[PDB]
């Protein structure tokens, strides 16, 4: 793996995360209208 | 069980240490090494206040500098809401207005508000003033206090007087 390649796998990576982060927001709004019992933490 | 159920949420900059607050309060636990949180959580905790049994529901959530699609639900029925930021990081505590603003643009006008400038172990590093802080939670009506989630100064009395005001 090159370096271009290395620099551009992390771009990728971190791009990915955001994506993962808004979908994660868009199905707990759901989760909290209906039942938010399941974020519980103990 | 509980003669009140009363919602409140933590908000504040990434790494402020929310979720230690909340762990702290509802766990008596601390760690050190607590990672980002994923998603949104709330923890519960009962106390007792005028001799009756309030039971604190503590939400939580990341903080990311950015408007969120959880932002209208994770204050909907907010009673109280703790704005942290972190004594030793002053950009944590320049981003409190934008915190605030997200607030008012969300929550109840009546809910209660406590700015809590949390790390206060870390005082040899201090890069917000204590009299700064307090001047502008009184000046936007807050409550104010500092925190160490580390060494547990002031975590209860953070809770126990939001709590109070609110009830
Ligand atoms: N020195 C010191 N470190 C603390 C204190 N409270 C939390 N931390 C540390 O600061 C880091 C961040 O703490 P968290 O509680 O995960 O911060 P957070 O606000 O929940 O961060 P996000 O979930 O990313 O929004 C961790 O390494 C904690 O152990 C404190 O009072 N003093
Ligand atoms: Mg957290």
């Amino acid at each position: 793996v090159s370096r271009d390649e290395l620099m551009e796998a992390i771009q990728k990576q971190e791009e990915i995360n955001f994506r993962l982060q808004d979908y994660i927001d868009r199905i707990i709004v759901a989760i909290m209208e209906t039942n938010p019992s399941i974020l519980e933490v103990k | 069980e509980y003669d009140y159920l009363f919602k409140v949420v933590l908000i504040g900059d990434s790494g402020v240490g929310k979720s230690n607050l909340l762990s702290r309060f509802t766990r008596n636990e601390f760690n050190l090494e607590s990672k980002s949180t994923i998603g949104v959580e709330f923890a519960t905790r009962s106390i007792q206040v005028d001799g009756k049994t309030i039971k604190a529901q503590i939400w939580d959530t990341a903080g990311l500098e950015r408007y969120r699609a959880i932002t209208s639900a994770y204050y909907r029925g907010a009673v109280g809401a703790l704005l942290v930021y972190d004594i030793a990081k002053h950009l944590t505590y320049e981003n409190v207005e934008r915190w605030l603003k997200e607030l008012r643009d969300h929550a109840d006008s009546n809910i209660v508000i406590m700015l809590v400038g949390n790390k206060s172990d870390l005082r040899h590093l201090r890069a917000v003033p204590t009299d700064e802080a307090r001047a502008f939670a009184e000046k936007n009506g807050l409550s104010f206090i500092e925190t160490s989630a580390l060494d547990s100064t002031n975590v209860e009395a953070a809770f126990q007087t939001i709590l109070t005001e609110i009830y």
